[PDB]
């Protein structure tokens, strides 16, 4: 008789409100520690939250808490609604759980990452987005100011602790397994969300710890932290006004980075005011709600609602796998993953099925950093040295093999029908390497193993038909990067007769300090009229070569396009490949003067 | 004694003095309540306040709150007596036949005016052009109309209407600054985010070939200085706001762009009158005023139509007003007087009336 025909019963007297048990039965246990699923006769759904077998009382305590919040607060609908403790059979045994209603939805990171999706695909516009987000911080700050009333604190608000409600679209805070009563020493805390306060000394937890786990957690799903796991939401936000606060994709588009902000604003003031911030200079819940940011831009309750139902009955946005940037610390990593292989070759302890693998995935992360800025050319060609040292070990070392690396051979199969730049130059070189390693790998274990079959012997050849498809498109690209070079020195030796006279001209215009002022024309009048007589005498400057300027970036940016942002194997040609977009910016912002300034 | 002409808008509302130039009030369409103020006092109250739009997509939706937008506007900007002078409203295509006779109603009942007027906005900025043949893309702060009219009167089956607007490129454009690392939220900030739209986008001839310019080069980078001292830095964004235009796709919208909801207008009329509506194209509200507009649906439209017909766009250079202009050219014509609904017609026959007349 199956765990899932096993009735259930009470350990305490239950809570007022509690269910009847008669008929209740285990459907699933779900991914810590374990939650299963009760399925009522009726199907009400219930979770029932199992201790870990470590046993030190944690579960019996949340309880009490519960039991606490609702005698001196009250019940309140973004908080779990708790109904006792019961013996439930899990793994051959029965155990204590407590038991709790489902928030039948997502939780708090599934939510936010397919609400911001959804607006950036345009699926909801700005006002919805952050009225929605504003919607959120009230009820989890109500929530907080909640668990005050009763002389509890929370300890652990963070994504993972927050589950938001299909049928309402109501956010629920869940998991008081560590919570401590006001001014006691927390139970304990996760160190990415923890305020500074929290855990250290003396005065242990407050409602001010709460609020600002509440904007962590916040802050983590609105900039998206999963997706740089070398930062931890109460860091706060970094500000870069200088230079860019984001990075360009291929196209031109910016990305913004998470956690580094461009300007101040009523969002980066809710942060700093609350996160960069001590306790008794911090806000309580009530004060964080009047703060400009929670005040201002906020929509209808109903409406935000309607938002969160509509994102939550759509599909979830998934955890995105490899979107990480290479940093020098994760390409770090990965040089000690390659170190870890190269140990085991030298002590006859090789996974040649895992070390394929984790090659490809070195292929691709090293692409990704070719693309992308990030690491500087040196850490690179270090790590192009160890992915050859580690093809070195493989051929120096010496059907289960096939299914290992024919993903490897798609991908790269995938990589040959696009349509290539000059930066794929060095990306198909590896590739072309990678390709004759798997070839000489499969040959090579048939001489004195298992001989070729059927499956084998079409492998080789799919191979090496990629390798000669391989080698004419990057024989192509390399003819077109010489003409590309030339055509480059070329365009190099007519800005000769105008390019100083004209960078000085501009160089005096920009510390001027051109910009665009808020307010009216009345109140801008001196100042347009004082950049327009500048914007005039640089004009004059530079009269005679007004037409070469023109035709010069007519040519200059077809080609820039051509030659693109990412590094190339020839260093001469990106320090030029930059001359010449050194030039085409002196040149174009010269023909658009006028328009932009008179 | 001078006629008023007022032009309630989604998101501004015009009013002055029929014989001006221009009106001598412009304000934001805004009522604030207790969590009662108008306009600019509305959004510096903000704080204690729960703002509303009474006009939505160009129809009025609040009439509570319009009757409080319109006390506002003769009281305190305009400062007259209502009782005292006849008033021209305006309205928009497809205005339902309910809230004309709700107007009329409020105007007479409310605020006792002697006389009443009212005309569709499209057909006043093709009064104020010279004309009364003519397609009028009007495009303001929360709806767009094409609307062909033929010798003073439109062809309501012909007259599109597209929920895209500037409410809704200044939205866009909030949401795109947040990939430069700049979060504008709030609705101080969306004020903000307003005036950068206003003063630095620009319609692209060839968009292709400006977003090549901008991942080439720096050279289209600008900036802009908030009204705390802080400077930002923008780019392709200057030219993707407006490009929504021509591309509703960009705001998440299945739907087609001006220059072809406008060609779609013209082919929904009789094939006679197209070559005119053709040559008087004529554009009205501030979503019409982005640099490069004017030649972009002039390309734009011309690849759609037959290569026979002449495409001819008109875009005044203060064409937010146009719709209030033509207002105080048609009060301020003699020939009108007769046109009034008077105080005496409305109170032998109610509100309507307005049919009747207008
Ligand atoms: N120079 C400009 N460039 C771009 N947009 C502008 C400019 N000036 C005003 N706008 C925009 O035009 C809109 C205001 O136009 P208008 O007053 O004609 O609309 P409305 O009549 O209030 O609303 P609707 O016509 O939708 O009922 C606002 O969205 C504003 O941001
Ligand atoms: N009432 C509930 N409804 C839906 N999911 C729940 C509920 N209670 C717990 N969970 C889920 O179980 C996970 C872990 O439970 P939690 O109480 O946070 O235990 P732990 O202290 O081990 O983190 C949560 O992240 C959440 O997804
Ligand atoms: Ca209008
Ligand atoms: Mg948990």
């Amino acid at each position: 008789k199956p765990q899932t025909e096993l009735p259930l019963g009470w350990k305490g007297k239950p809570l007022s409100g509690a269910p009847d048990l008669e008929g209740m039965r285990v459907a699933e246990t779900d991914k810590e520690s374990h939650i299963s699923i009760i399925e009522t006769k009726d199907k009400q759904r219930l979770v029932a939250k199992i201790e870990r077998s470590i046993a030190e009382g944690h579960l019996f305590a949340e309880l009490e808490a519960y039991k606490h919040i609702y005698k001196t607060a009250g019940k309140h609908p973004n908080l779990a609604n708790v109904h006792g403790m019961a013996v439930v059979p899990y793994g051959n045994r029965y155990y204590y759980a407590l038991l709790m209603d489902e928030v039948d939805g997502w939780r708090c990171s599934d939510t936010l990452r397919s609400l911001a999706d959804s607006w950036k695909q345009g699926k909801i516009n700005s006002e919805a987005y952050w009225g929605t987000i504003k919607f959120i911080a009230h009820r989890l700050l109500d929530v907080t100011n909640h668990l005050a009333k009763a002389g509890i604190v929370h300890n652990d608000i963070k994504p993972g602790n927050v589950v938001f409600d299909r049928a309402s679209g109501e956010p629920v805070v869940i998991d008081l397994g560590l919570h401590s009563r006001s001014g006691e020493q927390p139970k304990g805390f996760t160190e990415s969300f923890k305020a500074p306060e929290l855990g250290v000394g003396n005065l242990g937890a407050s409602e001010k710890s709460d609020v600002f786990l509440v904007v962590s957690t916040l802050l983590h799903g609105i900039e998206g932290f999963e997706k740089d796991p070398e930062i931890k939401p109460n860091q706060g936000l970094r500000f870069i006004t200088s230079e860019p606060a984001h990075v360009m994709d291929e196209n031109g588009y910016p990305i913004h980075r998470p956690g580094i902000a461009g300007v101040e604003t009523a969002y980066t003031r809710f942060i700093t005011d609350i996160l960069g911030v001590s306790a008794d200079s911090r806000p309580d819940s009530n004060e964080a709600r009047l703060h400009e940011f929670l005040s201002d831009g906020t929509i209808d309750e109903e409406s935000a609602k309607q938002i969160l139902k509509d994102t939550l009955t759509g599909e979830m946005s998934p955890l995105p796998t490899d979107v990480r940037r290479i940093t020098p610390y994760y390409l770090r990593e990965l040089s000690d993953l390659l170190r870890t292989h190269l140990s085991s070759a030298a002590t006859k302890q090789l996974d040649m099925g895992v070390v394929l693998s984790d090659l490809d995935t070195m292929l691709v992360a090293l692409d990704k950093a070719e693309r992308e800025g990030g690491v500087d050319k040196d850490q690179l060609k270090s790590f192009n040295s160890l992915i050859l040292k580690t093809y070195s070990v493989i051929g120096a070392y010496i059907n289960f093999m096939l299914s290992i690396v024919e993903p490897s051979l798609q991908r790269i199969q995938k990589h040959l029908d696009q349509t290539h730049s000059f930066s794929d130059i060095g990306s198909l070189m590896r590739a072309h390497k990678h390709l004759e390693t798997l070839l000489e790998v499969l040959v090579t274990l048939s001489q004195q193993g298992q001989p070729v079959s059927s499956e084998t012997y079409s492998f080789l050849n799919r191979l090496a038909e990629a390798k000669v498809t391989l080698s004419q498109q990057l024989n192509t690209l390399q003819q077109q990067q010489e003409s590309a070079k030339a055509q480059l020195s070329i365009l190099i030796n007519r800005s000769g007769s105008w390019a100083d006279v004209a960078r000085q001209s501009l160089q005096r215009f920009d510390s001027t300090r051109p910009v665009v002022k808020f307010g009216t024309e009345q109140y801008t009048a001196i100042h347009r009229q004082m950049m327009a007589a500048h914007a005039a005498i640089t004009l004059q400057e530079v009269s005679e070569f007004t037409d070469d300027m023109r035709n010069f970036t007519a040519d200059s940016i077809p080609l820039l396009i051509q030659l693109g942002r990412s590094s190339l194997m020839d260093e001469h040609l990106v320090e030029q490949r930059e001359k010449l977009r050194e030039l085409t910016t002196i040149a174009e912002r010269l023909n658009r003067l006028e328009r932009e300034w008179m | 004694v001078a006629a008023l002409v007022v032009d309630n808008g989604s998101g501004m509302c015009k009013a002055g003095f029929a014989g001006d130039d221009a009106p001598r009030a412009v304000f934001p369409s805004i009522v604030g309540r207790p969590r009662s103020y108008v306009g600019d006092e509305a959004q510096s109250k903000r704080g204690i306040l729960t703002l509303k739009y009474p006009i939505e997509h160009g129809i009025i939706t609040n009439w509570d709150d319009m009757e409080k937008i319109w006390h506002h506007t003769f009281y305190n900007e305009l400062r007259v007596a209502p009782e005292e002078h006849p008033v021209l409203l305006t309205e928009a295509p497809l205005n339902p036949k309910a809230n004309r006779e709700k107007m009329t109603q409020i105007m007479f009942e409310t605020f006792n005016s002697p006389a009443m007027h009212v005309a569709i906005q499209a057909v006043l900025s093709l009064y104020a052009s010279g004309r009364t043949t003519g397609i009028v893309l009007d495009s303001g702060d929360g709806v767009s109309h094409t609307v062909p009219i033929y010798e003073g009167y439109a062809l309501p089956h012909a007259i599109l209407r597209l929920d895209l607007a500037g409410r809704d490129l200044t939205d866009y454009l909030m949401k795109i600054l947040t990939e430069r690392g700049y979060s504008f939220t709030t609705t101080a900030e969306r004020e903000i985010v307003r005036d950068i739209k206003e003063k630095l986008c620009y319609v692209a001839l060839d968009f292709e070939q400006e977003m090549a310019t901008a991942a080439a080069s720096t050279s289209l980078e600008k900036s802009y200085e908030l009204p705390d001292g802080q400077v930002i830095a923008i780019g392709n964004e200057r030219f993707r706001c407006p490009e929504a235009l021509f591309q509703p796709s960009f705001l998440g919208m299945e739907s087609c762009g001006i220059h072809e909801t406008v060609y779609n207008s013209i082919m929904k009329c009789d094939v006679d009158i197209r070559k005119d509506l053709y040559a008087n194209t004529v554009m009205s509200g501030g979503t019409t005023m982005y640099p490069g507009i004017a030649d972009r649906m002039q390309k734009e439209i011309t690849a759609l139509a037959p290569s026979t017909i002449k495409t001819k766009i008109i875009a005044p250079p203060e064409r937010k007003y146009s719709v209030w202009i033509g207002g105080s050219i048609l009060a301020s014509l003699s020939t009108f007087q007769q046109m009034w609904i008077s105080k005496e017609e409305y109170d032998e026959s109610g509100p309507g009336i307005v049919h009747r007349k207008c």
